[PDB]
C-alpha cells in the first residue's frame, strides 16, 4: 500500500476510502459483448 | 448501410456491373454501420480501462481509439453492385481488410495482457464478496486492506501494484468508493465505468432483478420457438428429424417386460422344453427355451440399433444344476418357420445363430458374491440390421445361455441371460418404431393417452413414444422454467386449460335439464393440477386414463397458451413472490453485513 | 423513438390529445430505429449474397433494397399520444403495415430460396473442412475440384452450377480465395462478406475464442440471475415457485429405507405377524404384514403424488410357500387406529382400502428365470391426495401381497412388494414437503448440512432436500461452465471460501495464548477443495459432517462471490490454458495440412 | 463514443491530461450511445403501452419519456482521459448518476405495477389461445365475452375495467382487432403496438419461424465455441480445466467389475480363504477375502474422492451361516506387502484399518423380505485422499463384513458387501485418472477406441474416459440440435466423414490392380449411418471396434465440419421439413377453429 | 467446371484460384440474426 | 529507460530464443571459407524439425526479418 502518487488519480492507503456495497449498483465490466456471425454482422 | 465498400470500374457513373468493390492494397473497405461499433467501442472500452494497469507495467502502448483502425471514405456499399447502389454513402467509417485484422489481432493481444491482470484483481475482489442485493453495508477500510493485505497469496499481482489495481478495480466496483482528494471523505454515489449496467443489474425491490427475469423468458421463448414445442400435439404425419432425437440410448431389463406391454419383444409361451441344437465354433451347444416363457427381442419392429446386452450381478446357479456351468453365455438370433407364440418344438426353429458368445464356460464369468454366485459384468453385443432380416418374417434376438449338453438338472431353469440390464442403442435415427412398425414419421396426437402406465417405461430406445416424450420434456421445462405452474397464481398455462375444461363441460351440459351450472372455482383448481400435473411429470400425457391433460383438447391448447405467455411477460415478471424473495436477500446482507463486522475487528 | 408514428388530427398544435395513430389505406406507420434497420438489413444482406444464383436460376426478382419497404413520413412517434409527443421526428424512416407484411413474406420466400441452395452448397462445402483454428494450410486447387467433381452425389446443385455457387461460396468462406483475373494469382487476403464477423471467430491464439469466451459468460450470467441462484443459502421462507420445480418425479426402492432417514415412510415394528382381512372383489384376502418390520410409505407427509409401484424382476418364491402363489399382489392403504409403531394386532387396523389390485393371482404374473421365478414387469398405482386422508391420523401405502388363505408356509415370508422400484410423482408443485411436514415455503440454509448421508438419496420426489438439491446443481453448472474451479488457479469461487476460514479461523483463534497465526498457504488449499467439492457433487452441502461447505457462511458467500465474478469475466477469459489449447489446435491442422495433401494426389 | 463525459479542467486546450471527468452534484454524467437508447427506449415504451390503466387506475404519472432522464452536455466521451480525448462530442445526450438511478428505480417501480395487472390481463388472454399458426380463424366476439364474462375467476382485474385492459390488450394481440369508430366494421390488418417483432415471430410456412431457427443456430454456435468442442480429438496434453468438469458423480457396482476391464479396481485372486484379524473398538473381527476373488477398490488411481458404498436392498443370508448375523459390515482399507493379485495368505496383508463401520452386527440391518433378508439401506463411506496413501506401493479399499467369529457355515460366503452400489465422488477436480494413473491433463485422441464394450461403462467418475465422454456428449447435442443429422439430407456432418471415407478408400485402392473404383451412393451411406450412430451414442467413438466413427479422422473431422455448417445455417435452416411441420400447423389451427366455434355457440 | 464467362465475376475452373483455410477468418455467414419480441421491437 | 529496457528485455528475450532454437538448429556459423545450403531444402527442413511450440512457424517473415539483421 506504499504511498504511490500520480500514477493514477487515487492512492490505495488514500485519505478517506471506503469499502461500501450497495444493493444499488452491482459491480460489472463488460463480459457479454456480442460477437457472434449474425450478431456482430 | 452495410457490406463492403464499392465504386464502379469503367468510371463516370456506376451502373451495375460497372461497380466492383473497391479492393486496395490493405484489403476491401468494409462499412461501418451504427451498431457494429458499439461492439468494437464496448471491446475497446473494457481494454482502456484497465490504463493505470499498463503503464504501471510498461506493456500495451497507450490507449486503443477504434478511430484508429477506421477510415472515411465515401461510395455505394452494399453486398453486391446491384442492392450496394441503393445506399450511396458519403464519407461514411469503413474499416479495411487489413485494419479489420489489427481491431481484430489488437484487442486480442491486449486481450490477453488484461485476461491475467484481471485474473489476479479478482481473486482479491471477490475474496470479500463485493456484492449485496438489499440495502447496504460497510466494512471499515483500514481493517479491509490490512486484511487482504494477509490473506491474498504470494503470487497475486494486487500487492505488487495496490493503488494501480485500486484505479482499476474502483471503475469495476461501485462497491469500493475513492476517498475524494479535497475534502478528504467518499461520495455517497459511486461512479464505476459501468455506470448503467450496473445500475440494471441491482436486484430491484419492486421485481426480482430485471436482467434475471428477461433473460429467463428469451430463453424460454428460444426453446418454444426452437425444437418445435409449438405443434406438440399435431395430429399429422411428422418426419423424425422434426424431433432433433439425438444422444439417445435407453437401457432395459427384458424376459420381464410382458409381450403386451412393448411389441418389439415377443415371448415362446410353449409347454414343454424346447432344447435345439447348433455347431458352434465346432463344440455343439444346445439353446434351451426353459420352463417358463422366455421373453426374446423380436427382430423385425427393431430399428437396425446396437443392442449390448449386459450380463453382471445377476445370478448365474451353476453351483445347483451343474447342467448351467461350463456353458459358454451368448446373445444368439433364432429364426423360426412358424411365428413365435405359436412354435412348440424344436422341429419348428429353423436355424440359430450365435451373434456374439462369451469366450469361456459358465464358471470364469462367476465370483462367489456370499453363496450366490453372480456374473462378472461383461457385455455381449450384436449390431441388428434393418435389412439383414429381410423377408425371414420370424426371428428374434435370445440372450440365452448354450449349455455343452443338457441335463435333468436344467429341466426347470431355463437359461436366459435377458434378466441382464441389455441397452438398445438406435444407430440411425432418421428410422423411428411405433406399435411395433418401423415408421419415418409419427403422428403425435397419437401417442398421446394411448400407451398404458408401463406401455411408456418399457418403449424402445427412440421410438415414436421415446419421442412424444423428449419432446413434452422440453416444454415441461419452458413451462416449469418461464410459467408460474407452481403457485396459486392461475398462470396462463393453467388458464389455456380451464377454458377447455369449461368449453367442455359446458357443452356435455347441453340438452337434458342442465340441472348442473358449471363450476369454475372447481374448475380453476381442476386445470391448475392438470398444468400442474404436466409441468411435474411430463410423460403421463401419454398414459390411457389421466384426468384432463389426455383429453385431445389440452397440450394442443396448454402449449400455444404458454407460446403467446413467453411473447408478453414484459421484463418484471420476476414480480411473483418478489416480496419474500426480496425479505431473503436482507436476510442475506444482514449476515453478509455480520461478516465485515469480523473483518473490521479481527484485522483492525 | 420507437412506435407507430402519430399526427395532429386536430391540425397544427399537437397536444397530447390533438394526435392520433396516422393510419391509412397502407395500416399504420411504424417507427424504424437505427438498430431495427440493422437486422432487416442483416437479414436482406444475407440474401442479396446469393445474387449470382437467383440470377442463375431465373427465381428471385433482382436485389432486395430495404429502402424499397419503408418511407419518408414526419411527425411525432410513440406508444401513446401522451409519450409520442415528445418524440417529434422529421422525414424519419418508417415502414407501413402492409410493408411490415412484404419485407416479412419475401425474406420469407427467399429465405426458402436461398435456404434450399445453401443446402448444397454446403454439403459440397465442409464437405472439406474449410476452415483451421492454427495457421494456415492450402491444398491445391485443381486436385481439390477433379476431387468434389467425383464424392458430390448426383442431385446436389453444385455440379449443374459450380462458378454459379462458386461466387456465392467465395462469399461465406474465406478459404476460397478466387484467382484475379489481371495478374492471374490469389491475394493473400480473402475478402468474404462477413469480413469482420468472420475476422472476430477465428481462434485467436491469445485466448480462446471471443465469440466463445463470450457467450459461456453472458451464458452463466443469465441463469446467475435468472434461476435465483442468488439467494442460495437464503435463511427465510420461499415459496416453492422460486425454485421452479419441473420434471420432477423421482424413484427409489422403500421396504428398505430406514424410517429415520426418511419422515415418510413409517414401519410396522411388531413381535408376531399381524394378518388381517378384508373382502375385495367378494373374495376374502388376507393382508400379512409378515416376520420382518415391513416399511410402509406413511400417507401423511405424502404431497398428493401419483405414486406407481413397480413390482418386476424382483423374486417371487411361490415355489417354496404354496401360499405366496395364488394371492394377487396389489398396493393397498392400512387406516390404523393407534398410530403405526404402537400398532400391535390386527384389532389395531381400524380398515385397509385395495386402491389397486393386480388382476390374476401370483403364477400368470411370474416367469422362470432360472429356478428363482422373477415379477412381469406390471405397475400397480394409487393417485394419494392430500386431503382424501383429512382427519385420519394413522393410514400408510404399502404394496402387499393379499393372500387368499394364510398358511404355516407363509410364516417367515412378509409379502411386501416393495422391495419393488417405486416412482413417486409430485401432481401439484406448489405444495413441498420437508423433514415429514407438508408446506408451500422452503428455508433454504435450514436444509444445508441437515440431512445424513442417506436423508438426500432418500429424500422424496419434490421435498426441501430435492429443490435445494435441484437448485444448489443449477449453481453448480454456473461455476462448472464460466468459473475455472478445475485448475491450481484460485478462482474467484475457491477464493470466495478462503475469506471465510480466514475470517473464521482467525476469530477462533482471538482470546487464549494465540500460539498459531493463521497459515493461508493451507486454507487456500483448503478452500480450494472446498469450492472444487461443490462443483464436483453440488449435493453433498446437505450432509452433515462435510468439512467448510457446511458452516453457514460457504455457500451464501461462494454464491455472491461467483456472482460478480461472471458479471467481470471481461471477454478474454479463454485466456486460460489458451497455451495447450492453442498448441492442441496447431495439432489439428498439421493432420488436416496432411489429409489435404492427400486429396492433393490422389485425385491430381 | 461511450463511457463517461470529460472536460478540460485546464480549460480550452484538452490534451490527455488536461481532462477530468464531468462530475457533479448530480453524479457523473455517462454517454447515452444510439443503441443504449434502444434499451430504455424499449424498456420505457413497453410501460407507456399500459397507459390506459395507469389512469384507470390512478397510479403512474403520466407517460415516461426517455428525454426526462437525460440531458445535452458536451465535451469528450471515454473511459480514460486518454482514450476520451478521441471522442469529441457535442450536444451529446448524458444521463448523469443521480439520473441512471431514477431511469432505474422509476422503470422498476413502474415495471412492478405493470407486471401485476398485465399478470391479469394474460390469466384472460391466453385463457382463449389468441394465438394460431396456419391461416387465419375467427369467433365471434359477442360469445367470446359473454364467455369470459364466466370462467375469469372473480379476483380478477379484467373484470373490473374492461374496455381499460382491453385498450392495453388490443396493443398486444393483434388477434383482437376493435371495431372502428366511423364505419363500425374491423380493419383486416391488424395494428398492435408490436407491429414488427410480431410479424417477424409468425411461423412463415416458407420456413418454420425465423425467430425460432434463427436461435437454435446462435444457441449451438454458442456451445461450439464455448465447451470447446472444437478441438474435441486433440492429439495433445491438456489441462482437466478445458473440458469443465462438473457436477460429476457417477456409480457403481464392483465385485463384479474385472479387474482389466478398470484399473481403479484389483482382485485378490487366491486359492483358499485369507482369514486376517484386527482390533476394531476393542472387540476383534476377521476380514474375510471368502472363496471368490473379492475384487476391491485400489487405493492408488482412486482421485481423493468421496467413496460411499451403498449396501442395500442387497441379500443378507444371516439365515444359514449364523456367522454372518453379529459382524458388523464395514468398509475397510486394506494395505498388503506383496502387491495384490500375488497376496496369497494372511502374513502377506501389512495391516487392516476399519475406515468406516456400521455400529449394529448384522440382524438389526436385515429385514425380511419374503424369506431373503435384504440390507436397510444404509451408507458407509471414507474419503480416501491421494496422500494419505502416500509411499505404500499396495492398498484396497474394500467394503467387506468384519465376522466377528469366522466358522466353517462361511467357508464358501465370501462377505464382501461390494455388491452394493458403490458412488465416488471426486472431490478435486483439477486431477483425473487414466488407464489406472493420476494426471492433470487428457490427451483425447488416445482416448478415442481405445476403451472396450465395458471400459467406458465401469469409467471412474471423472476420468479421461468419462471426461471425453462428457465432451463428445455436448457436441452431440449441437449435431442433434443445430445439423439435420436426422433425415435423408446429406447433411454437413454425414457431409464431412463422407469426404474422409473416400480420400481414406481412395488410396488404400493405390497400388494394386485398383479393380474397385470407389463407390460413393455407398460411401455416402455408410457416412450416414456413421455420423447418425455418433449423435445416437456420443459414447460410442470410444470403444475399439466401431465402423468409420472410430479411424483418427472422423470427429476431429467431424466437429470442425459441423463447426463451419452452424456459422452458415442461414436463418432459414428451418425450410427442412417446413412441409409437414406447415401441414401440422394448420391441423391444429383447423382443430381450434372448432373450438372457437363452440365457444360461439354454447355462450350465444 | 465448364466455362462460363460472366455470369459471375469469377470462374470456378478460372485461372489461379487457391482453396487455402487460414485459421485466422473462419468462414461465417448470418445465422445468429436477432428477431426475439424484445430484441426486434 | 531502465523499466523500459527492462520490460522489452522480457518481451524479446522469448522470442529471441524461439528464432535461436531454429537458427542454431542449423549451425549458421562457420570460420573458414564459406558454404551454402539451397534456402528452399532448408525452410522446407525446419518446415518439419521445428517443435509445435516454437514462434517460427507462427511468423516465418517476421522472425526471418529480426533475423536477418542477427545471421550474416
Ligand atoms: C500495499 O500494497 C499493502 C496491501 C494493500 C492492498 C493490496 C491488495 C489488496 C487490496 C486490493 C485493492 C484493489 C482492489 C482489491
Ligand atoms: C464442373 O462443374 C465440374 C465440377 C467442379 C465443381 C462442382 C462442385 C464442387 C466444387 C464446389 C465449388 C463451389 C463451392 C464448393
Amino acid at each position: 500500500g506504499n504511498v504511490q502518487t500520480s500514477v493514477n488519480t487515487y492512492n490505495i492507503t488514500g485519505d478517506g476510502n471506503s469499502f461500501t456495497p450497495t444493493s444499488d449498483m452491482t459491480s460489472t465490466a463488460a463480459p457479454a459483448i456480442d460477437l457472434k456471425p449474425g450478431v456482430l454482422n | 448501410p452495410t457490406g463492403k465498400l464499392w465504386r464502379p470500374v469503367g468510371t463516370s457513373v456506376a451502373t451495375i456491373d460497372s461497380l466492383a468493390i473497391v479492393s486496395d492494397r490493405f484489403g476491401q473497405y468494409s462499412f461501418v454501420n451504427e451498431g457494429m461499433r458499439e461492439t468494437f467501442s464496448k471491446a475497446l472500452f473494457d481494454i482502456n480501462m484497465w490504463q493505470p494497469l499498463f503503464q504501471a507495467t510498461k506493456t500495451g502502448c497507450g490507449p486503443i481509439v477504434l478511430s484508429s483502425f477506421t477510415t472515411t471514405t465515401s461510395g455505394y456499399v452494399g453486398a453486391t453492385a446491384g442492392d450496394a447502389l441503393d445506399n450511396p454513402v458519403t464519407n461514411g467509417v469503413f474499416i479495411s481488410t487489413v485494419q479489420i485484422m489489427n481491431l481484430q489481432r489488437t484487442i486480442a493481444a491486449r486481450m490477453r495482457d488484461v485476461a491475467l491482470w484481471q485474473k489476479h484483481l479478482d481473486t482479491a475482489m471477490t475474496m470479500l464478496t463485493p456484492d449485496i442485493s438489499a440495502g447496504s453495508a460497510s466494512c471499515n477500510w483500514k481493517s479491509l486492506l490490512a486484511f487482504a493485505k494477509d490473506i491474498l497469496p504470494l503470487d497475486n499481482l494486487c500487492l505488487t501494484y495496490p493503488n494501480e489495481f485500486y484505479n482499476v478495480a474502483i471503475h469495476r466496483y461501485p462497491a469500493l468508493k475513492p476517498g475524494n482528494p479535497d475534502t478528504k471523505l467518499p461520495d455517497a454515489q459511486a461512479h464505476p465505468l459501468g455506470e448503467v449496467a450496473g445500475a440494471f443489474n441491482a436486484a430491484t425491490s419492486e421485481v426480482g432483478s430485471l436482467v434475471g427475469s428477461s433473460s429467463t423468458l428469451s430463453q424460454a421463448i428460444s426453446t418454444m420457438a426452437g425444437k418445435d414445442l409449438d405443434l406438440i400435439e399435431a395430429d399429422t404425419p411428422l418426419p423424425v428429424s422434426v424431433f432433433t432425437p439425438s444422444l439417445a440410448p435407453r437401457s432395459y431389463r427384458p424376459a420381464f417386460i410382458k409381450p403386451e406391454d412393448a411389441k418389439w419383444i415377443a415371448e415362446f409361451n410353449n409347454s414343454s422344453l424346447i432344447r435345439k441344437t447348433l455347431t458352434y465354433s465346432g463344440a455343439t451347444y444346445t439353446v434351451q427355451l426353459g420352463p417358463g416363457p422366455t421373453r426374446v427381442i423380436d427382430m423385425n419392429a427393431m430399428i437396425d440399433s446396437v443392442l449390448t446386452l449386459d450380463v453382471s450381478g445377476t445370478i448365474l446357479p451353476y453351483d445347483t444344476n451343474p447342467d448351467l456351468s461350463t456353458s459358454v453365455p451368448a446373445f444368439v438370433l433364432i429364426q423360426t418357420s412358424v411365428p413365435i407364440q405359436q412354435v412348440t418344438t424344436a422341429a419348428n426353429i429353423t436355424a440359430i445363430t450365435v451373434v456374439s458368445a462369451a469366450g469361456a464356460s459358465a464358471i470364469n464369468l462367476a465370483i462367489n458374491v456370499r453363496g450366490q454366485p453372480r456374473f462378472n459384468m461383461l457385455h455381449l453385443q450384436a449390431t441388428f440390421e434393418r435389412e439383414t432380416i429381410t423377408g425371414i418374417p420370424y426371428i428374434y434376438g435370445l440372450g440365452t445361455f448354450l449349455i455343452p449338453s443338457p441335463t435333468s438338472s436344467s429341466n426347470f431353469s431355463n437359461p436366459t441371460l435377458m434378466d441382464g440390464l441389455l441397452t438398445v442403442t438406435p444407430v440411425l435415427l432418421r428410422e423411428t418404431t411405433y406399435k411395433g412398425e418401423v415408421v419415418d414419421a409419427i403422428v403425435p396426437a397419437t401417442v398421446m393417452a394411448n400407451q398404458t402406465s408401463e406401455e411408456v417405461a418399457s418403449a424402445l430406445a427412440n421410438d415414436a413414444i421415446v419421442l412424444v416424450s423428449n419432446h413434452l420434456n422440453k416444454l415441461a421445462n419452458v413451462v416449469g422454467d418461464a410459467i408460474p405452474v407452481a403457485s396459486r397464481t392461475d398462470d396462463s398455462a393453467t388458464s389455456a386449460i380451464v377454458s377447455r375444461l369449461a368449453v367442455q363441460h359446458k357443452l356435455s351440459q347441453v340438452g337434458q335439464a342442465s340441472p348442473t351450472p358449471p363450476d369454475y372455482p372447481l374448475l380453476w383448481r381442476r386445470a391448475k393440477r392438470a398444468a400442474s400435473m404436466f409441468v411435474s411429470n411430463p410423460s403421463l400425457a401419454l398414459q390411457v386414463g389421466i384426468p384432463v391433460l389426455t383429453q385431445s383438447g389440452m397440450l394442443s391448447a396448454l402449449t400455444s397458451g404458454v407460446g403467446t405467455a413467453l411473447r408478453t411477460g414484459s421484463l418484471g415478471k420476476g414480480v411473483t413472490d418478489a416480496s419474500e424473495k426480496l425479505r431473503a436477500r436482507q436476510s442475506l446482507t444482514v449476515a453478509k453485513q455480520a461478516f465485515f463486522d469480523q473483518i473490521g475487528s479481527l484485522w483492525p
